[PDB]
RNA sequence: AUCGAGAGGA
C-alpha cells in the first residue's frame, strides 16, 4: 500500500532513464517492468 | 535552530555534499577485507545517510550494495505482490480479494529503513531454511 | 590367451598435477635403453615416491558378462596388485620402427615406445596391466 | 485440485498386487520386481543386502518417478538357484539382525538412569 | 550379542543419544526413514465447529489442533478408521476430544490442550491424553479469546502415520553421523588454506582415533559405526520411539515375504 | 497502521497519483535540426499561478 | 494440358510433405472402416498400420504435383522411393 | 490483423510448466484435470470398441473416459447428463468425443513464438499436479524457464491433422537447427554441470552404485561392463559407465588448443563405437554445439535414436549427481588475501595511469592524435583503460580459484555464466555505461552534487573500483542503478522495434517456397532465386567441412 | 589492416597494409583518383554502390552490409537465408524497401497485400483499379480459410 | 578453409575404419582405375535438379561444384591409400553412401523457406536483446550500433547514421 | 521469491524422508540450485543467508542496512565462533541412501516471499463451448470459459513446418464454419436459400 | 498470529514456550541468546520458530465484536 | 455481454 500511495506517473528526448537529478528524489531502482517502464516512479 | 535545510534539485545546483557525514570531513592501518571509498573541504552540507535514496521496497532489500541493480528492481515490482497482513482491519473490510499469510515472520536482516517502514510489524513472508544444492534435478 | 610382455621400469619424475586421486608417472626401461613410458597410476591406491622400481606385466587373458569374483579363486596375482583393464587405439611410429603402442584403462591413458616392437602385441581389443613390487 | 490423495502411498487401489514379477527380456536367469506402494526405506534396505551374498550377480533398483512411489528391483544370480529364493533368503538376513537391535538395546536402556 | 551392537552413553525422558556398532549403512538409514515416517501415533483429524467467534477463521484453529501432542503408547491395540467396521468413527478406532471455552474476563482469557476434555469411552487404556511438558501445566497455547468471544468444538482422532501428514510423526529431530574422521573419504572437504583450522572438530572425535599423518590410504574399509540422537514429541516415549522403528521396518519387511508366499 | 491518503468513492478505496509535467515559467533553449528551416527556437510556457 | 508418362524432371523422391499427406489420407481411410490392405500385425492405429502400408508399397493412390505454369506431373505411391 | 490471419481457437490449454528430468524428450507433462476436458474425435472402427465402449462406461470423470457421442443422423449425445449414459450401443461409424489418453499427438508452443522451433509436437503422458512438464533438454529453444514461465497447448482433431504434428512438428524431427545448422536442444544444468564431474579422471565410482547406475537406462543389455581397475579394490571410472548411455556405432573427435592423444590436463575428446577414451565431457561436447556428440548421432540414424539418448545421459547424470550433490557459496566469490590487493594495485595502475592521459588533455598537447580527433577522444581512451583494468582482474580472479570453488566448475562446464560474471563477483564490476558512453553529466559540468564541477577521472563518471563482495558504494550504487534501467528499458521498447523488424521480414518473404523444380518463386510465378540457396541443399543436413585444398605449402601440396 | 595473401613459396603469411578509413561518401570521383586500388575501393552505403555499380554489386553489398550486423560478435545466420532475404529485395529492379512502400504494391494478390500495414485503401484502390485477386499466397487462403498451396498442399491427390 | 558443406565425410571415413577396420600394416586391394575412375561416376549421378535439355545440365554442375572440390580432395587416391586405407568393400560402401546420404540434403519441394527466411534473421535480434540485458555494462555493440542499423538497411536509407568510405 | 529477485515455482515436494539433511538432523525447508546465483548476479542472497544463521543462534537480530561497515569475513568471524564453518556450509547426507554428499552444502535461513500466481488460479483448459456474437469466434478469458488466440505471429511458425490441413483446422473447425450460398454468375451473398 | 504448535523444519513443541519466552525476557531481563537455549532449543531451525515471530492476534484482540 | 480506463505476469 505504501509504495502506491507514493506513485508518480507521467504522460506521453529520454523519458524513461535514470537521470543525475533523480539522486535522493526517486527511487533509483522502484518501478514497473515493461509497458510503462521509467515513467511511472515512486517517491 | 539553522541545523537542517529543505534542498530542491534546482538548487542542488550550487551545492557540494558530503556522504558518509564523517567520512568526509575530519582529519588525516586499515582493514584490507572492508570496501574502497574514495574520498574536497569546501562542502555546503552533509546527506543524512546515503541509504535514504531508496524508496519503499527498495528499503524492504538486504544489502543492496551486494546485489546487481536490476535484480533490486526486479524486487521492487515482486514486493508489492507477496503475501502477509495488509492491515489488522481485515476481517470487517468488504473489499474484493484479500490474502493473509497464515504465520508471518519477521526478517531476519533487517536494513535499519524497516523500523520506519514498519516492516518488522506486519511482514510478508517466512525466515525458511534454505539449501543451495543440486538434488534431484526437479 | 598367454601372459604379453613384462619389463622393470624406474620412476623419473611423480607429477601431482591438478588432481589427488589418479596421478601421471614418468618412468624409464631397466637394461633396453630404446624405451620410454608414461602412465596413470592412482596414487590413492599404490603410493609411488621418486626413483622407485616396478614390474610390469600386460597380458589379455588373466562374449561373457562381468561376474563379480565367486573365489573360487581363478587366479592371477597375488603377485600382481595394481592391476587395471583398457583399450587400444592408435599405433605409432618415430624411427620405423619404433614404434610406440596406445592404451586407454577407462580413461587413465599408457603411452610406451621401443623397438622389440613386438607383434605378440595384438592390434586389437583386449589389455590387462599388472604391476607388483 | 490436480494433487493426488495423501493415502494413495500405502493404500492398495484395486486390482493392485503388492508384488509383480517378469523375467528379464534380454539376461537369462534374472527377474525385475516390481515394488508396489513402497519407497526406498525396503529399496535400499533389500538391495544392499542382496549384496554380502555372493551368490548373486546383479542387484539393483530405481525409483522410477517420485510421483508414484513404487519402485523397482533387479536380480540375477549364479546358474540354476532361483532369484525369488536369492529374495527370500536375503530378507531374513535383515530380520535377524534387527531381532537382534530390539534386544541389544533394550538391555542398554534398561541400565540407563533419566 | 549376536549382530547389532547398540552402545548408549547418554539418555533422558526426550534424548536418546546412542553409538551404532558393526552393522550396514543402508539399515542405519532404513532406521532414521521409518522413525520419521512410517510408526503409527494418534492426532486430530475431524473437526467440527458449532460456534466460534475468535479472530482466527474456523480451518485456522482446525488445522492447529491435528498438530497437539497426544498421548499414543498403547496405540498399538487401536485399529484405524479405515480398518475398522463401523461408520465414520467409533469407540474401537476413534478417540473423541471435547473444547470449550468462553470469554468471560475482562483481561484476555487464554486457550491451552490442558482444557481439552476425553468424551467417548477409553476401553480403558493409555492413549489420547493431551501431553503436557509446560512447566505452570498448561501445554502450548491453542488460541486467544477476548471479552466475550466463544469456541464450542468436537475433535475425533484417527491412527496415521507420517506419510498422511506431519502431524503423525512421533519424529522430532533425528541425529546421524559417521566417520567424523574422513577416514572412509565419502566426502571431500571444500577449504581456503587448510582443512583443519577452516572446518570444526565434531562432537564425535573422542572414542574415535586419528588417523596418522603417514599412513596411506584404506581403500575397502566400510563404513561401521555410527552416532545417532532421536529427539521424541511426547507422544511415544523416547525408547518406544527407536523400538517401534525397527518393528514396523521389520513389519512391512515381512509382509514381501508373505506377499511372496501368495504368489 | 493504515496511515490514510486515500478518497472513498462507492464504496471502494482510490489514490491520487502525482501527475509529472514540464514547470512552466521558466526560459529554456531548444534546438532544433534545420532541414527544416529554423535551427535554433528559445521557448517558455507561460501560465499564473 | 498435362505432361505424358515421360519427361519426369522431378524429385522421384517422396518429400516429407508427401509422406505425412499420404500417411495421413490414408489415416481417415483406415479410421472410417474402409478395407485395409495388407497383413496386420497386431496394431489398431490407423496411424501405424499405415507406416506399414508405406513398407510395402501397397497406396493406390497418385500424388499431382503441379508445376508453376500449370502443366502437372503425376507420380503414384507405388512408384516413389520412399527415404 | 486480429480476427482472421489470427484467430481464437478451441481445444487448448495454459498452465505454469515445471521441469521433469524423467520425462523423455518428445514428451509433455499434461496435468490429469486438462486431461478430463481435451477432447479428440475418433470413429468407432472393430478396431476399438473394445477400449472405446470402457471409454464411454467410464464417464467424464474417471482418466480414461470421455464426453459426448455422436450418431448417424447427426445427433448430439452428452455424457455428464443424459439418462442413457451407463450404456449406449456403440454401431460402426459413430464419432466418440474422448478424453486424451497417452502417447497423443500435440502442439506445445510458447509466446513470443520467434521462430519454427518454438512449436513443437509432443507426446502425452498423463501426470498428477496441475503443471505442465517437460524436458529439460527442451528448453533451450523455446526460451523458458520454471521462474513462472506459461506455456500453451493444442490438439488436432483429424488423423490426418495428427499425421502433420507428428511427421513435421515432433521434437525429434526438430532438434538439429535448419537455420543455425547447429542441434539447438542440448544438456543443459544439473545434468551438464555433473557430466563433468562424473567424467574428471579422478572420479570413480564402485559395485552399490555401478550395479544401479546400470539399471537406469532402459535400452541396457544387461551386460555388465569390466572396471578399468581390478587393483586391491574393484573400481569403474567416470568415463567407463557413462559410455552405456553413448549407443553402438558412435564416433567423435576433437582436439583442443592443449591436446597431445595424451591430453595430460585431459583436453578434448575420443570416442570409439560407444565408448569414451579420453577428455573431460562438457558444452563442447554434449552441448547445444555444432560438431558435439548430438549432431552425430542424430545425422547417424537417426532422429529418435538421438531423441532416446537426451533422456538417458540425464537419468544417469542426474543419478551420480543426486549422491553426490553440489551447491555454492559466499566463499566462492572470495580470492586470496594478497591477489584481492593484487587486484586494488590493478586499479590502482590502470587508475594512475588514466591519470597520466587525463594530465595531458588539461596540458594538453596533447599528441591529438589524427582521427581519433577528438573529441571522439579521450572519451574513448579511458573507456578501454578500464575494460582492460577489467578484464585483467577477472584473469587474475580465475587462478585463484582452484578446482573446488563450486563457481567454476559452473564456467569450465558452460552450465551458466561466464568470464564476466566471475569479474563482477569477486573483483570489480567496472565501467558502467549509458547509451554506451560513460555515466552523462546531468549536473551542469558535473554527474553529482558529491563531485567538484569538471570530474572526467572514472570515479565520477561511472567507475566502481568494488566488487559486489565488497558492495558497492552509495555514490557507485545510483551508477550502476543508472546502467540497469537502461537494460530493462528496451525490454518494453527497443523489443518492439526487433519484433516490428520481423514482423515485415515475415510478411514480406512468406510465400517464397521452394517449387517443384527446385526453383524459389512467389504468388505470381517471379523466380527469386533458381536453386534455393545457390546449392538446393537444405540447412539442416549441413556441417562445417574444412576445405583442405586451400592451406598449406606448395611442397605440402605436392606429396 | 591484416591481411592474408599468397605468398608464392605456396603458404598464407600475414600481410600488413595501410588503409585509409573516411567520414564521407562520394563514390562518384573518389575511384577515379590516381593512386588507388579502383577494384577493392569500399563505401560501406550499399545505396549509393547501387548507382555506381550496378545492381549485381548491390546485391553483394547489401548482403555483407547484413553480414556485419548478425555474424559479428559470435552470431551465425547460415548463406541462405540472409542471401534469400537480399535476393527478394533485388529482382523487381532497383532495392526493394522491406515497408509498406516497396513489396507492399508489386502486382500482388491484394487480399495479402491487405494484411500488412496499410490496410483500407488497398482494398480501396483494389474496387476501384477492380484489380483481380490471383487467390495463389499464403494469406489468400488463410483470409479464405483454406488448405493454402503451402507444405502439405503442394499437390493434390487422386487414384 | 573452414566452410558449411553438405554430408560429413571425414566421419563416413572414421565410420569406415572401424567397421570393417583393416587396419595394420596390410595393404589395399583397389586398382588405381577403381579408384579414379569410381569418383568422376560418383560425381555424375550426385544430382541436384534432373533434367535432359542443355540448360539444366549445366546449372546442374553448376551447383555441385564445389562440394566435388571437397569430394575431390579428400577421395583423391595417395590419401585414399595411405592416411585411410581402405578396402574394395569398405571404398564401394563410402561410395553408395555418400550418394545416398546427399539426395537426403535436398530441399524439399514444399519447404517454406519465405518464412524459414524468417525468422531467422528477425529472430535472434530479439532475444539478442529482449534476453536483454542481462545485465549491467557496457554493453552492446548489438543492440545500439546496431539494431538502428538494421532499421536502416531495410527501409533502404538515405539519411545513413554513420556514412563511411575505405579505401585500399 | 527470496528478497533479491529469485523467482523459481515449486518443481517437486519431497518429505522430510527424501530430503537431504545434516548431522545434527536440520532438514531444510528449501532447496534452490547453485545455478540460479551466478547468471543472475545476487551475492547478497548468499550474505543475507549467512548473516540469518548468526542472527539466530546468537539472538541478535542481523543488520542487513546497505552503506555500512559489514564484512562477510566479518560474519565469518562470528559464525566460524558458533561452532560452524565460516561461510556457510555444512555435511549433509543423501536421505535415500544415508550415503554423506560427497560434496558440501549452503545451508541457512533467507527471508522467502510468497507471491501471488498460483497454478490452480492460472490453469486453462477449453474444446468447443462459449462463443461470441460479433465474429462467431470464442470469447476471450478464462473468467468465461474462453479459448486461446493464436495469433499472427502463431500461424507464421505452423507455416514454416508446413501444416497445411492443420491451418485448415485451426481456422475453420475450431473457430468459424460457416456456410453460404453463392451466385454463379453476380457471385454475391444475396441467393435466398429455401431449404430445406 | 499466534505462536504455531512445533516448528516446519524439525518438528520440536515450540508452542508452549511463547508464555515463557516473554517471562525470560522481560521478567528478570536477559538477552535472547540466552533465553532460547534455557528453552531447550538448540537447533536454529526450531530457533528462528520463536526469535522470529510477532504475535498478531494481540492487535486482533483490541478489536470489540 | 459490448465500448472505454488501469494494474500485473512471462
Ligand atoms: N514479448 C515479451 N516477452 C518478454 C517480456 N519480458 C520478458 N519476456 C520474456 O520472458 C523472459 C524474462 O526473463 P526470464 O524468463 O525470467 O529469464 P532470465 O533472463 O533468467 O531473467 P529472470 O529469470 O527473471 O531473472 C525473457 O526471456 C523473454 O522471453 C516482454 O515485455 N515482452
Ligand atoms: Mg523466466
Ligand atoms: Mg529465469
Ligand atoms: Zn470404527
Ligand atoms: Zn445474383
Ligand atoms: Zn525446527
Amino acid at each position: 500500500t505504501l509504495s502506491h500511495l507514493r506513485r508518480t506517473n507521467t504522460p506521453i528526448a529520454k523519458p524513461r532513464q535514470l537521470h543525475n537529478t533523480h539522486w535522493g528524489l526517486v527511487c533509483p531502482a522502484e518501478t514497473p517492468e515493461g509497458q510503462a517502464c521509467g515513467l511511472v516512479k515512486n517517491l | 535552530e539553522g541545523l537542517v535545510e529543505y534542498i530542491d534539485a534546482e538548487e542542488e545546483e550550487s551545492i557540494l555534499i558530503a556522504m558518509q557525514p564523517e567520512d568526509l570531513e575530519p582529519a588525516e592501518d586499515v582493514d584490507p577485507a572492508k570496501r574502497i571509498r574514495v574520498s574536497a573541504t569546501t562542502f555546503t552540507h552533509c546527506e543524512i545517510h546515503p541509504s535514504m535514496i531508496l524508496g519503499v521496497a527498495a528499503s524492504i532489500i538486504p544489502f543492496p550494495d551486494h546485489n546487481q541493480s536490476p535484480r533490486n528492481t526486479y524486487q521492487s515490482a515482486m514486493g508489492k505482490q507477496a503475501m502477509g497482513v495488509f492491515l489488522t482491519n481485515y476481517n470487517v473490510r468488504m473489499d474484493t480479494m484479500a490474502n493473509i499469510l497464515y504465520y508471518p515472520q519477521k526478517p531476519l536482516g533487517t536494513t535499519r529503513a524497516m523500523e520506519y517502514l514498519k516492516f518488522r510489524e506486519l511482514p510478508a513472508g517466512q525466515n525458511a531454511i534454505v539449501a543451495i544444492a543440486c538434488y534431484s534435478g526437479y | 590367451s598367454n601372459t604379453l610382455f613384462d619389463d622393470i621400469f624406474q620412476v623419473s619424475e611423480v607429477d601431482p598435477g591438478r588432481y589427488n586421486k589418479v596421478c601421471r608417472i614418468e618412468a624409464a626401461s631397466t637394461t633396453q635403453d630404446q624405451c620410454k613410458l608414461t602412465l596413470d597410476i592412482n596414487v590413492e591406491l599404490f603410493p609411488v615416491a621418486a626413483q622407485d622400481s616396478l614390474t610390469v606385466t600386460i597380458a589379455s587373458s588373466l562374449t561373457r558378462s562381468w561376474r563379480p569374483p565367486q573365489a573360487g579363486d581363478r587366479s592371477l596375482a597375488d603377485d600382481y596388485d595394481y592391476v587395471m583393464y583398457g583399450t587400444a587405439y592408435k599405433f605409432e611410429e618415430v624411427s620405423k620402427d619404433l614404434i610406440a603402442v596406445y592404451y586407454s584403462f577407462g580413461g587413465l591413458l599408457m603411452r610406451l615406445e621401443g623397438n622389440y616392437r613386438n607383434l605378440n602385441n595384438l592390434k586389437q581389443e583386449n589389455a590387462y596391466l599388472l604391476i607388483r613390487r | 485440485m490436480n494433487a493426488p490423495d495423501r493415502f494413495e502411498l500405502f493404500l492398495l487401489g484395486e486390482g493392485e498386487s503388492k508384488l509383480k514379477i517378469d523375467p528379464d527380456t534380454k539376461a537369462p536367469n534374472a527377474v525385475v520386481i516390481t515394488f508396489e506402494k513402497e519407497d526406498h526405506t525396503l529399496g535400499n534396505l533389500i538391495r544392499a543386502e542382496l549384496l554380502n551374498d555372493r551368490k548373486v550377480l546383479f542387484a539393483a533398483y530405481k525409483v522410477e518417478h517420485p510421483f508414484f512411489a513404487r519402485f523397482k528391483l533387479r536380480i540375477q544370480t549364479t546358474e540354476g538357484y532361483d532369484p525369488k529364493d536369492a529374495l527370500k533368503n536375503a530378507c531374513n538376513s535383515i530380520i535377524n539382525k534387527l531381532g537382534a537391535l530390539k534386544t541389544n538395546f533394550e538391555t542398554e536402556w534398561n541400565l540407563q538412569t533419566l | 550379542e549376536e549382530g547389532p551392537q547398540v552402545k548408549i552413553r547418554e539418555a533422558s525422558k526426550d534424548n536418546v543419544d546412542f553409538i551404532l556398532s558393526n552393522v550396514d549403512l543402508a539399515m542405519a538409514n532404513s532406521l532414521r526413514r521409518v522413525m520419521i515416517a512410517e510408526i503409527p501415533t494418534l492426532a486430530i483429524d475431524s473437526v467440527e465447529v458449532e460456534t466460534n467467534t475468535t479472530v482466527l477463521a474456523d480451518e485456522f484453529i482446525a488445522h492447529r489442533l491435528g498438530l497437539i501432542p497426544l498421548q499414543s503408547m498403547d496405540i498399538e491395540q487401536l485399529e484405524y478408521s479405515r480398518d475398522c467396521f463401523c461408520e465414520d468413527h467409533c469407540d474401537k478406532c476413534s478417540v473423541v476430544l471435547t473444547l470449550q471455552a468462553f470469554g468471560e474476563s475482562e483481561s484476555t482469557t487464554n486457550v491451552y490442550s490442558k482444557d481439552l476434555v476425553i468424551v467417548s469411552n477409553l476401553m480403558g487404556r493409555n492413549i489420547g491424553h493431551p501431553i503436557i511438558q509446560d512447566k505452570e501445566g498448561n501445554g502450548v497455547l491453542i488460541c486467544k479469546l477476548r471479552k466475550g468471544q466463544e469456541l464450542k468444538l468436537t475433535c475425533v482422532a484417527k491412527k496415521g502415520i507420517a506419510k498422511e501428514h506431519a502431524k503423525w510423526g512421533p519424529a522430532a529431530a533425528i541425529e546421524f553421523e559417521y566417520d567424523p574422521w574422513n577416514k572412509l573419504k565419502h566426502t571431500d572437504y571444500w577449504y581456503e588454506q587448510d582443512s583443519a583450522k577452516e572446518w570444526p572438530q565434531s562432537k564425535n572425535c573422542e572414542y574415535e582415533d586419528p588417523p596418522n599423518e603417514g599412513d596411506p590410504f584404506d581403500y575397502k574399509a566400510q563404513a561401521d559405526t555410527f552416532y545417532m540422537n532421536v529427539e521424541s514429541v511426547g507422544s511415544i516415549p523416547v525408547d518406544q520411539v527407536v523400538v517401534r522403528g525397527i518393528d514396523t521396518l521389520q513389519k512391512k519387511v515381512a509382509s514381501i515375504l508373505l506377499a511372496l508366499t501368495q504368489m | 497502521f493504515d496511515m490514510g491518503g486515500y478518497f472513498i468513492i462507492n464504496g471502494s478505496e482510490k489514490v491520487l497519483i502525482a501527475q509529472e509535467r514540464s514547470a512552466g515559467n521558466i526560459v529554456q533553449v531548444f534546438k532544433k535540426a534545420a532541414p527544416s528551416p529554423i535551427s535554433h527556437v528559445a521557448e517558455i510556457r507561460s501560465a499564473l499561478e | 494440358k498435362a505432361i505424358p508418362k515421360d519427361q519426369r524432371a522431378t524429385t522421384p523422391y517422396m518429400t516429407k510433405y508427401e509422406r505425412a499427406r499420404i500417411l495421413g489420407t490414408r489415416a481417415l481411410q483406415i479410421s472410417m472402416n474402409a478395407p485395409v490392405f495388407v497383413d496386420l500385425e497386431g496394431e489398431t492405429d490407423p496411424l501405424r498400420i499405415a507406416m506399414k502400408e508405406l513398407a510395402e508399397k501397397k497406396i493406390p493412390l497418385v500424388i499431382r504435383r503441379y508445376l508453376p505454369d500449370g502443366s502437372f506431373e503425376d507420380w503414384s505411391v507405388e512408384e516413389l522411393i520412399v527415404d | 490483423r486480429g480476427n482472421l490471419m489470427g484467430k481464437r481457437v478451441d481445444f487448448s490449454a495454459r498452465t505454469v510448466i515445471s521441469g521433469d528430468p524423467n520425462l523423455e524428450l518428445d514428451q509433455v507433462g499434461v496435468p490429469k484435470s486438462i486431461a478430463k476436458t481435451l477432447t479428440y474425435p475418433e470413429v468407432v472402427t472393430p478396431y476399438n470398441i473394445d477400449r472405446l465402449t470402457q471409454l464411454v462406461r467410464n464417464g467424464p470423470n474417471e482418466h480414461p473416459g470421455a464426453k459426448y457421442v455422436i450418431r448417424d443422423s447427426g445427433d448430439r449425445i452428452d455424457l455428464r447428463y443424459s439418462k442413457r449414459a451407463g450404456d449406449i450401443q456403440l454401431q460402426y461409424g459413430w464419432k466418440v468425443e474422448r478424453h486424451i489418453m497417452d502417447n497423443d499427438p500435440v502442439l506445445f508452443n510458447r509466446q513470443p513464438s520467434l521462430h519454427k522451433m518454438s512449436m513443437m509436437a509432443h507426446r502425452v503422458k498423463v501426470i498428477p499436479y496441475s503443471t505442465f512438464r517437460l524436458n529439460l533438454s527442451v528448453t533451450s529453444p523455446y526460451n523458458a524457464d520454471f521462474d513462472g514461465d506459461e506455456m500453451n497447448l493444442h490438439v488436432p482433431q483429424s488423423e490426418e491433422t495428427r499425421a502433420e504434428l507428428s511427421q513435421l512438428c515432433a521434437v525429434p524431427l526438430q532438434i538439429v537447427s535448419p537455420q543455425s545448422n547447429k542441434p539447438c536442444m542440448g544438456i543443459v544444468q544439473d545434468t551438464l554441470c555433473g557430466i563433468r564431474k562424473l567424467t574428471l579422471r579422478d572420479t570413480f565410482i564402485e559395485l552399490d552404485q555401478v550395479l544401479n547406475m546400470l539399471y537406469w537406462v532402459p535400452d541396457w543389455d544387461g551386460v555388465i561392463p569390466t572396471p578399468a581397475i581390478i587393483k586391491p579394490k574393484p573400481l569403474w571410472s567416470g568415463k567407463q559407465i557413462l559410455s552405456v548411455a553413448i549407443p553402438n556405432g558412435i564416433h567423435l573427435q576433437r582436439f583442443d588448443e592443449g591436446t597431445t592423444l595424451l591430453s595430460p590436463k585431459d583436453n578434448g575428446m575420443l570416442i570409439i563405437d560407444g565408448q569414451i577414451i579420453f577428455g573431460v565431457v562438457e558444452k563442447k561436447t554434449v552441448g547445444s554445439s555444432n560438431g558435439g556428440l548430438i549432431h552425430v548421432v542424430t545425422r547417424e540414424k537417426g532422429p529418435q535414436v538421438c531423441a532416446k539418448l537426451f533422456g538417458n545421459i540425464q537419468k544417469v547424470v542426474n543419478f551420480w549427481l543426486l549422491h553426490n550433490g553440489f551447491s555454492t557459496g559466499i566463499g566462492d566469490t572470495i580470492a586470496d588475501g594478497p591477489t584481492m590487493r593484487e587486484i586494488t594495485e590493478t586499479i590502482a595502475e590502470a587508475k594512475k595511469k588514466v591519470l597520466d592521459v587525463t594530465k595531458e588533455a588539461q596540458a594538453n598537447l596533447l599528441t591529438a592524435k589524427h582521427g581519433m580527433t577528438l573529441r571522439e577522444s579521450f572519451e574513448d581512451n579511458v573507456v578501454r583503460f578500464l575494460n582492460e583494468a577489467r578484464d585483467k582482474a577477472g584473469r587474475l580472479a580465475e587462478v585463484n580459484l582452484k578446482d573446488l570453488n563450486n563457481v567454476k566448475q559452473m564456467v569450465m562446464a558452460g552450465s551458466k555464466g561466464s568470464f564476466i560474471n566471475i569479474a563482477q563477483m569477486s573483483a570489480c564490476v567496472g565501467q558502467q555505461s549509458v547509451e554506451g558512453k560513460r555515466i552523462a553529466f546531468g549536473f551542469v559540468d558535473r554527474t553529482l552534487p558529491h563531485f567538484s564541477k569538471d570530474d572526467y577521472s572514472p570515479e565520477s563518471k561511472g567507475f566502481v573500483e568494488n566488487s559486489y563482495l565488497r558492495g558497492l558504494t552509495p555514490q557507485e550504487f545510483f551508477f550502476h542503478a543508472m546502467g540497469g534501467r537502461e537494460g530493462l528499458i528496451d525490454t518494453a521498447v527497443k523489443t518492439a522495434e526487433t519484433g516490428y523488424i520481423q514482423r515485415r521480414l515475415v510478411k514480406a518473404l512468406e510465400d517464397i517456397m521452394v517449387h517443384y523444380d527446385n526453383t524459389t518463386r512467389n504468388s505470381l510465378g517471379n523466380v527469386i532465386q533458381f536453386i534455393y540457396g545457390e546449392d538446393g541443399m537444405d540447412a539442416a543436413h549441413i556441417e562445417k567441412q574444412s576445405l583442405d585444398t586451400i592451406g598449406g605449402s606448395d611442397a605440402a601440396f605436392e606429396k | 589492416y591484416d591481411r592474408k595473401v599468397p605468398s608464392p613459396t605456396g603458404e598464407y603469411v600475414k600481410e600488413p597494409e595501410w588503409v585509409l578509413e573516411t567520414d564521407g561518401v562520394n563514390l562518384s570521383e573518389v575511384m577515379t583518383v590516381p593512386g588507388i586500388d579502383p577494384t577493392r575501393i569500399y563505401t560501406n552505403s550499399f545505396i549509393d554502390i547501387m548507382e555506381v555499380l550496378g545492381i549485381e554489386a548491390g546485391r553483394a553489398a547489401l548482403y555483407k552490409e547484413v553480414y556485419n550486423v548478425i555474424a559479428s560478435d559470435g552470431s551465425y545466420v547460415n548463406y541462405r537465408h540472409m542471401a534469400l532475404l537480399v535476393d527478394v529485395m533485388t529482382t523487381q529492379g532497383g532495392l526493394t524497401s522491406v515497408t509498406r512502400h516497396g513489396f507492399n504494391r508489386s502486382n500482388t494478390g491484394a487480399l495479402m497485400r491487405c494484411s500488412f500495414e496499410e490496410t483500407v485503401e488497398i482494398l480501396f484502390e483494389a474496387g476501384a483499379s477492380a484489380e483481380l485477386d490471383d487467390c495463389r499466397g499464403v494469406s489468400e487462403n488463410v483470409i479464405l480459410g483454406q488448405m493454402a498451396p503451402i507444405g502439405t498442399g503442394a499437390f493434390d491427390v487422386m487414384i | 578453409a573452414n566452410w558449411p558443406l553438405p554430408v560429413n565425410i571425414r566421419r563416413i571415413i572414421q565410420n569406415a575404419q572401424q567397421t570393417f577396420h583393416i587396419d595394420h600394416t596390410k595393404p589395399s586391394d583397389l586398382t588405381i582405375k577403381d579408384i579414379v575412375l569410381g569418383v568422376k561416376d560418383l560425381q555424375e549421378n550426385l544430382l541436384v535438379l534432373r533434367g535432359k535439355n542443355e540448360i539444366i545440365q549445366n546449372a546442374q554442375r553448376d551447383a555441385v561444384t564445389l562440394f566435388c572440390c571437397l569430394l575431390r580432395s579428400r577421395l583423391a587416391t595417395r590419401r585414399v591409400l595411405q592416411e585411410y586405407r581402405l578396402t574394395k568393400q569398405a571404398f564401394d560402401w563410402v561410395l553408395s553412401n555418400i550418394e545416398a546420404q546427399f539426395l537426403r540434403s535436398v530441399v524439399h519441394p514444399g519447404e517454406m523457406v519465405g518464412v524459414l527466411a524468417a525468422q531467422s534473421i528477425g529472430e535472434p535480434a530479439t532475444q539478442m536483446t529482449l534476453n536483454t540485458f542481462h545485465f549491467a555494462g557496457v554493453a552492446s555493440k548489438k543492440v545500439t550500433s546496431g539494431v538502428p542499423r538494421l532499421k536502416e538497411i531495410l527501409n533502404v536509407a538515405k539519411n545513413m547514421k554513420t556514412p563511411s568510405l575505405t579505401v585500399y | 521469491a527470496s528478497r533479491h529477485g529469485q523467482k523459481g515455482t515449486i518443481g517437486i515436494t519431497y518429505r522430510r524422508e527424501d530430503m537431504p539433511f545434516t548431522a545434527e538432523g536440520i532438514v531444510p525447508d528449501l532447496i534452490i540450485n547453485p545455478h540460479a546465483i551466478p547468471s543472475r548476479m545476487t551475492v547478497a542472497h548468499l550474505i543475507e543467508c549467512l548473516l540469518s544463521k548468526v542472527a539466530a543462534l546468537s539472538g541478535n537480530e542481523g543488520d542487513a542496512s546497505p552503506f555500512t561497515d559489514i564484512t562477510v569475513e566479518g560474519i565469518s568471524k562470528l559464525l566460524r565462533e558458533h561452532g560452524y564453518q565460516s561461510r556457510g556450509f555444512e555435511v549433509m547426507y543423501n536421505g535415500h541412501t544415508g550415503k554423506k554428499l560427497m560434496a558440501q552444502i549452503f545451508f541457512g535461513p533467507t527471508y522467502y516471499q510468497r507471491l501471488r500466481h498460483m497454478v490452480d488460479d492460472k490453469i486453462h483448459a477449453r474444446a468447443r463451448g462459449p462463443m461470441q456474437v460479433l465474429t462467431r469466434q470464442p470469447v476471450e478469458g478464462r473468467s468465461r470459459d474462453g479459448g486461446l488466440r493464436f495469433g499472427e505471429m502463431e500461424r507464421d511458425c505452423m507455416i514454416a513446418h508446413g501444416a497445411a490441413s492443420f491451418l485448415k483446422e485451426r481456422l475453420m473447425e475450431a473457430s468459424d464454419a460457416f456456410r453460404v450460398h453463392i451466385c454463379g454468375i453476380c457471385g454475391l451473398m444475396t441467393v435466398i436459400a429455401k431449404l430445406n | 498470529m499466534i505462536v504455531p504448535v512445533r516448528c516446519f523444519s524439525c518438528g520440536k513443541v515450540v508452542g508452549d514456550k511463547w508464555e515463557s519466552y516473554l517471562n525470560l525476557l522481560q521478567e528478570d531481563e536477559l538477552d535472547e541468546g540466552t533465553a532460547l537455549s534455557r528453552l531447550g532449543l538448540k537447533r536454529y531451525c526450531c530457533r528462528r520458530m520463536i526469535l522470529t515471530h510477532v504475535d498478531l492476534i494481540e492487535k486482533f484482540l483490541r478489536y470489540n465484536p
